[PDB]
């Protein structure tokens, strides 16, 4: 690609004095096509522009032609290439008589080239530009190239500082000089350009009127004629070399406005305050010169829009970019001081301060660590329960501490403080609500690869406290405790699905006798979670041996749950939830039933469980309306004694229509309601799904 | 050995002999062996937990453990050791079909094991159950086990 | 979204303000009525791949085993062989005459080529043996060497009659003397049954001579040669137990020679080197018959240009069917590997142009052409049955039509015995069962026209196989009735798996066949001293009605 183009330039440099008949022309001919195709990057141009002046074997006629045609730059052409051209520019003298003189026509052609590609010049560091501007002004005094650097000098000098009286004297004297024939035309535009920079400049208008001409040539001198073919290829070359850089439309536009500037001549650490900053684009230029006036009232108390208030929240952020964040930062102390006042109610009202500080404290997790660690105290809860609750919902689930990895021991003591606070108070239900946010935070710990075991250990201590008599009960309790517990089971269920986390399996496996509490409690939603957890657990624990503590308690759960749900053979079993079945018997004879045909079979089944008793009736009533049978089910509970008595009374009418089709007895009924319960989408589909797998009779109809 | 709870060697499909030395606590329930695993030798091990096989025999027998303690009855002269005592399950009380079921239970935890060796142990927190086939071939080596009280052969 | 019709809701065409094109209907969802959507045309996927996984187990335990290699016999009812009860074997020998047998040998010169040539070679020397056979009959003295040639020629006669056309049977044999012995009707001469019942009697004559020669104690190479001829006909499929025992003895006698490399040796004798070359083609046939007869019954297994080409073609088919019984998933790289050779070895099949003047060349070309077709169908069905590649659906259809038109092409130009080759059933039984199983779950127009011409092809086969023809149509009828039961009963969706009565039928179908191939019940009986809930609803009636109507024990003889 560009390596061969380097060789072509090197080919004209490696060989000298050969004087071939056509080999030199062929290399130049190869340079004609290679220059436009590959762009002649800046390092190549520096060697090429030095080669033309170094070697005089090639005629100056073709030296101008290659500058006009081959010099189509795609590179950055920094000041190093321009300095080499500046070295080529000049005239021989007594001091430089030994140095070979470059042709003046080649210098004029070279001066014509960078004018076309001035738009590609680097954005200067405003340190060597003063040297370059003086150099160009000194080079401007040569007549053969005065007509081409004159449009250039108009361009790089855009400031009142660049309008220097010593530069004014040189430009004016050349026009006043008789032996130029073009300086009065050249000086007039430069003086006009310098006029618009400094202002009125009554000294510059008295010089122009002395050097004024008939101004037809000035009109022609105002217009700068750049070759359209030169720019058309240049636009294509620039786009190809650098995609999404130097667009062709803007490259033509940038040249045009540089040309229009010449036409307009005839018609015509530094401290910057953050208070006055309004535009982010200006802020980008002001970034090296940004300075923040230290005022605490504003920088947090008032975006895609453009305004000073658009950068409002960014002001609190750019200072953290300007200087490293620290605990002594004024914005970081304002929130704590405002927070300190709001708990003590020394502020006017805490309601409006919270949303702004919460958003600030939502990010900057290292800062949020300081806020949470100091205000998580028992004493700070005594002042007001609601204000502690509000801040628990903002910064708890979004915090991931990595400073010491020893904050787990602080939470168990502090979490128990709220619980103990709720005991003697007598409930408020504020303990369960505060736990749910911690569970959200725990999953954030679980999501992170670090401290996976640390988070799981914290979760286990929650279940022991959550499963106490006063906070969790099947007789007198709150939905808050159960709804907090059902979310915890989903965390472990989701943890089982993840395979990228290689954690400790005893953490996933829940306690042996703690599942008797969840199973015995007749909360229909709670029982749904247990079936999901049991099914997901059995997906794992397959490589474990037949004899093991983890797999023995899992099989015990499956057998006990099915006996309590559908098997209806608890008495024949040896135990149920760690309780001997004969204990159940003793209660039964003490219980009274007006007509006890099958006393034992009514209580222990899917229909007899109080959690799933009435929802069983609801599904049946839906079936009766859909099928539109002759007789509806008048009873309120489904059991063996009601079903046969219902069929025995209407046995004459059973023979012709009976009941809903597809069912012959109660045993068929108990599944038919479950088929609908499994068919529809509802929270207790999970109950039927669990019972399908471990019923071996119905598993036959499934494939494999 | 089971620091992470579970220990397996299934991926080592060609493993045949495993040697454990200078380990404090080893539980055989957590360890999972491959299909061709045949020999297991342990030396200078502090604590050992044998396979938890006793209750599985109890369920099949449906006999109380205290009553089962009255069931067992006290070639081995070639390799008798004073440290332990050899006890066997009685054949008169157990039916032949029932006895065959009892032997099959023991082999459930003895899938492909052929050689077992005990050397310099300190305590075993359960009854030691070994099949009659491995014991009668002198492939059960309870050596320097002065702390082991009894071993049951079924 | 899966929109292929772009046709409006028919109920909603009444007021067609909008059409969301959603299933069942966006307008119906706004209307909240799915029943009204069902009343219209209006133009469930996770059960098809698992069932295709299950199909491989089904066809291995039904078509391959339980239809051909199964046999149920009770020793108590079966009468043992007694003295003076072998006169039927002698009667059939006396029925054959000296002149009649020579015409049989003349027919095998050009019509039975590429079958006998693999094992016995030319029959020119056999013409000398048959002349000696008639002379040896008069003499009372017999020799073991003489009896082996006696049994070998009788094996050839069984192969000749099984293959010669019915019209050539009339002028060679007189059916009248055969009526009074069999006791059957005199109205039928050679149409069906009579020709078949003649084949087994001659086949039993060949085995009787070996028992008369006491081959139990005298080993010879002719024992292997005789059996390989019996493998050309349908004899092994009729008595799977007899053929498996005979194959083991053939392997036992063959392994006594202990030949590692069968290539000719320059340092050995020229006749010995030649004898080792012709022993190579016998070994290849033994290896081929081992794979063709592979099953749970036989536990002992043993591991010129056209013969080697024929053998390694079966080796190509060996890799495909090894995954049928196992539940493992073959890797894709080896699964697509076979195709890159399947096309190059089908290019060498048609490399030999033809030779129309002799039927020997035509038959071998027909057999070779049939080999590639029956293994390409398996390879392309291999794509669908595990990977569900879209392009394989059409190719499976296309290759199945190739064997459809290949058999019917043989009925037009004096090649009616071309379709009597035993393995033509093996190819067609697998293709008619897969499409029938495919049509009960996926309905397509292309496959519908593919089933109608297959069931007629089975009825067009020659009626020399007999009972095996009647068993396959019954199996297809049972599969045809399943789609009548699949659509009538709605599919249940538990959320993770489907439950249908037809699935129970398929799973219970395999269990019964596996029960028949169980020797534990025979072991306890053979000793002679050690032998003396929660069913949901309305599904037992469906499954038991079909089980009572159609029983898989019917296809078992």
């Amino acid at each position: 690609m560009s390596l061969i183009l380097d060789d072509i330039i090197l080919s004209l440099t490696n060989a000298n004095e050969r004087t071939p008949p056509q080999a030199l022309k062929t290399t130049l001919s190869l340079l004609y096509e290679k220059s436009k195709q590959y762009g002649l990057s800046s390092p190549q141009l520096q060697a090429l522009v030095r080669l033309l002046c170094e070697t005089s074997i090639i005629d100056t006629v073709t030296k101008v032609y290659i500058v006009e045609n081959c010099f189509l730059p795609d590179g950055y052409l920094t000041k190093e290439l321009l300095l080499e051209i500046i070295n080529h520019l000049g005239t021989p003298t007594v001091f430089s008589r030994y140095r070979i003189q470059t042709p003046p026509v080649l210098q004029s052609a070279l001066c014509k080239w960078l004018v076309h590609v001035y738009f590609l010049f680097p954005v200067h560091s405003e340190r060597e530009h003063n040297i370059s501007s003086s150099i160009w002004l000194h080079l401007w005094q040569f007549s053969f190239l005065q007509k081409w650097i004159t449009p250039l000098v108009i361009w790089q000098a855009t400031t009142p500082v660049d309008v220097k009286p010593w530069k004014l004297s040189i430009i004016k004297r050349c026009a006043m000089h008789p032996g130029y024939r073009d300086a009065p035309g050249s000086a007039t535009l430069i003086l006009q350009r310098f006029q618009c920079l400094v202002g009125a400049s009554s000294q510059i208008t008295e010089s122009i009127i002395t050097i004024n001409c008939n101004r037809k040539t000035l009109k022609s001198h105002r217009n700068l004629k750049l070759d359209a073919h030169f720019l058309s290829i240049l636009k294509r070359i620039l786009s190809r070399a650098h995609p999404a850089n130097f667009p062709a439309d803007t490259v033509q536009n940038t040249i045009d406005m540089y040309l229009s500037e010449i036409h307009q001549l005839g018609a015509d650490d530094s401290t910057v305050s953050l208070w006055d900053v309004t535009s982010l684009e200006q802020l980008a230029q002001n970034w090296p010169q940004l300075h923040i006036p230290n005022d605490v009232d504003y920088m947090m108390k008032p975006r895609k829009v453009m305004s000073r208030d658009s950068l409002k929240h960014l002001y609190s952020s750019i200072i953290l970019i300007k200087n490293s964040r620290d605990e002594s930062s004024s914005p970081y102390e304002w929130c704590i001081w405002q927070l300190k006042r709001c708990f003590a109610h020394q502020i006017e009202t805490p309601q409006e301060v919270i949303p702004i500080i919460i958003s600030v404290s939502s990010m900057d997790n290292k800062l949020s660590s300081r806020i949470i660690q100091t205000f998580c105290n028992l004493k700070y809860l005594k002042l007001d329960e609601l204000t502690l609750k509000k801040v628990c919902g903002g910064i708890l689930p979004l915090w991931k501490p990595e400073l010491i990895s020893g904050t787990r021991e602080f939470f168990v003591k502090f979490m128990a403080s709220i619980f103990m606070w709720s005991t003697r108070d007598g409930n408020n239900c504020t303990f369960s609500e505060t736990c749910f946010y911690v569970l959200q935070m725990i999953t954030n710990w679980v999501l992170d690869d670090k401290l996976i075991a640390l988070g799981l250990t914290l979760l286990h201590d929650m279940q022991s406290l959550l499963t106490l008599d006063k906070i969790f009960n099947n007789a007198t309790s709150n939905r808050f405790s159960t709804m907090a517990f059902i979310s915890s089971l989903d965390i472990l269920t989701q943890l089982s699905k993840q395979t990228k986390s290689d954690y400790a399996i005893q953490y996933l496996i829940v306690g042996p006798d703690i599942m008797n509490k969840v199973f015995s409690s007749d909360d229909p939603l709670l029982l749904s979670a247990a079936c999901r957890y049991l099914v997901a657990t059995k997906n794992k624990l397959m490589q474990y041996p037949s004899t093991n503590k983890f797999v023995r308690m899992q099989n015990q759960y499956i057998m006990d749950l099915t006996n309590y749900l559908y098997r209806n053979k608890v008495l024949s079993s040896k135990s149920l939830f760690g309780v001997s079945p004969d204990f159940f018997k003793q209660i039964l004879e003490n219980l009274y039933i007006p007509t006890a045909d099958f006393k034992n079979a009514k209580f222990f089944t899917i229909t007899g469980i109080p959690a799933l008793s009435y929802i069983c009736i609801i599904i049946l009533r839906r079936l009766e309306t859909a099928e539109n049978t002759k007789i509806k089910f008048t009873s309120g509970i489904i059991n063996e004694e009601t079903f046969n008595n219902f069929f025995r009374v209407h046995h004459d009418e059973i023979g012709q229509h009976g009941w809903i089709k597809g069912v012959n007895n109660i045993h068929d009924l108990r599944v038919k309601i479950l088929m609908h319960l499994s068919n529809t989408a509802n929270p207790y589909r999970d109950i039927a799904a669990f019972l399908f797998t471990y019923l071996k009779s119905l598993s036959k109809y499934s494939v494999q | 050995i089971s620091r992470t709870g579970l220990a397996d060697f299934t991926r080592w499909d060609n493993l045949q002999k495993l040697v454990l030395s200078r380990v404090a606590y080893i539980d055989l329930n957590s360890i999972v062996f491959p299909k061709n695993f045949k020999s297991l030798t342990m030396k200078r091990v502090s604590k050992i937990k044998w396979w938890n096989i006793e209750e599985n025999i109890l369920k099949e027998l449906k006999v109380d453990k205290r009553t089962f303690k009255s069931l067992y009855i006290k070639f081995t002269k070639f390799f008798n050791l004073r440290h332990t005592r050899i006890k066997e399950l009685d054949k008169s009380e157990i039916n032949q079909i029932t006895y065959l079921r009892c032997q099959a239970i023991v082999w459930l935890s003895f899938r492909t094991l052929n050689h077992i060796k005990l050397q310099n142990v300190s305590e075993v927190f359960n009854n030691i159950i070994v099949p009659r086939a491995l014991f009668d071939s002198k492939r059960v080596e309870i050596y320097r086990c002065e702390k082991i009280s009894q071993v049951l052969v079924i | 979204t899966q929109l292929k019709s772009k046709h409006p809701c028919s109920v909603c065409t009444r007021r067609k303000v909008k059409c969301d094109r959603m299933i069942p209907c966006g307008n119906c969802r706004k209307r909240g009525q799915d029943s009204e959507c069902m009343k219209s045309t209006k133009l469930s996927k996770e059960y098809l791949p698992d069932l295709l996984l299950f199909w491989q187990n089904y066809e291995y335990w039904i078509t391959n085993i339980g239809l051909y290699k199964t046999k149920q016999r009770d020793l108590t009812r079966t009468p043992a062989n007694l003295d003076t009860d072998t006169e039927e074997c002698m009667f059939w020998m006396n029925y054959l005459q000296k002149d009649q047998s020579f015409q049989l040998m003349n027919f095998a010169m050009e019509n039975l080529g590429a079958l006998y040539f693999g094992s016995i070679g030319d029959i020119s020397e056999l013409y000398l043996r048959v002349e000696q056979y008639w002379d040896r009959r008069a003499d009372k003295n017999h020799s073991v060497d003489g009896k082996y040639w006696d049994a070998l020629i009788w094996s050839v006669f069984t192969m000749c009659i099984y293959y010669m056309p019915v019209e050539k049977l009339a002028e060679i044999f007189s059916v009248y003397p055969l009526h009074e012995y069999l006791g059957s009707n005199k109205r039928l001469n050679w149409e069906d049954g009579m020709q078949l019942v003649m084949c087994q009697n001659f086949a039993r004559c060949s085995l009787f001579q070996l028992k008369q020669c006491d081959f139990m104690a005298h080993p010879d190479i002719r024992l292997v040669q005789a059996y390989l001829i019996l493998a050309t006909t349908t004899f092994p499929y009729d008595e799977p137990l007899l053929a498996n025992s005979l194959l083991t003895q053939c392997i036992h006698t063959f392994k006594n020679f202990h030949v590692d490399d069968f290539r000719p040796l320059l340092n050995d004798d020229p006749v010995e080197s030649i004898a080792k070359v012709t022993l190579g083609r016998i070994f290849y046939r033994l290896c081929g018959c081992d794979y063709l007869q592979s099953g749970p019954r036989k536990p002992i297994a043993l591991h010129n240009s056209t013969e080697v080409l024929y053998w390694k073609i079966i080796s190509l088919d060996r890799d495909l069917d090894q995954y049928l019984n196992k539940s493992s998933k073959p890797p894709l790289k080896t699964l697509d590997a076979i195709r890159r050779e399947l096309d190059i070895f089908q290019y060498k099949v048609d490399s030999l142009e033809e030779d129309f003047r002799s039927n020997n060349s035509r038959f071998q070309k027909f057999i070779a052409l049939f080999q590639i077709s029956t293994v390409s169908w398996k390879l392309f069905k291999m794509y669908l049955i595990y990977y569900d590649t879209a392009d394989s659906l059409l190719k499976v259809i296309h290759y199945s039509k190739v064997i459809i038109s290949l058999i019917v092409n043989n009925f037009h130009a004096k090649s009616e015995f071309f379709n009597r080759h035993p393995m033509v059933m093996q190819t067609i039984t697998r293709v008619v069962s897969f499409i029938s199983f495919y049509q009960i779950f996926v309905e397509s127009a292309a496959v519908k026209q593919l089933l109608v011409d297959l069931t007629e092809l089975t009825a067009n086969l020659p009626t020399i196989f007999g009972s095996k023809l009647d068993k396959l149509v019954y199996l297809t009828e049972r599969l045809s009735k399943l789609k009548l039961l699949w659509d009538k009963v709605q599919l249940l969706d538990s959320g993770d798996s489907f439950y249908h009565p037809v699935f129970k039928i398929l799973q219970n179908d395999i269990k019964i066949i596996e029960l028949k191939n169980d020797e534990m019940f025979s072991l306890i009986k053979g000793l002679g001293s050690l032998v003396p809930n929660t069913e949901p609803s309305d599904f037992r009636t469906i499954v038991e009605e079909f089980q009572s109507e159609y029983n898989i024990s019917d296809i078992l003889s």
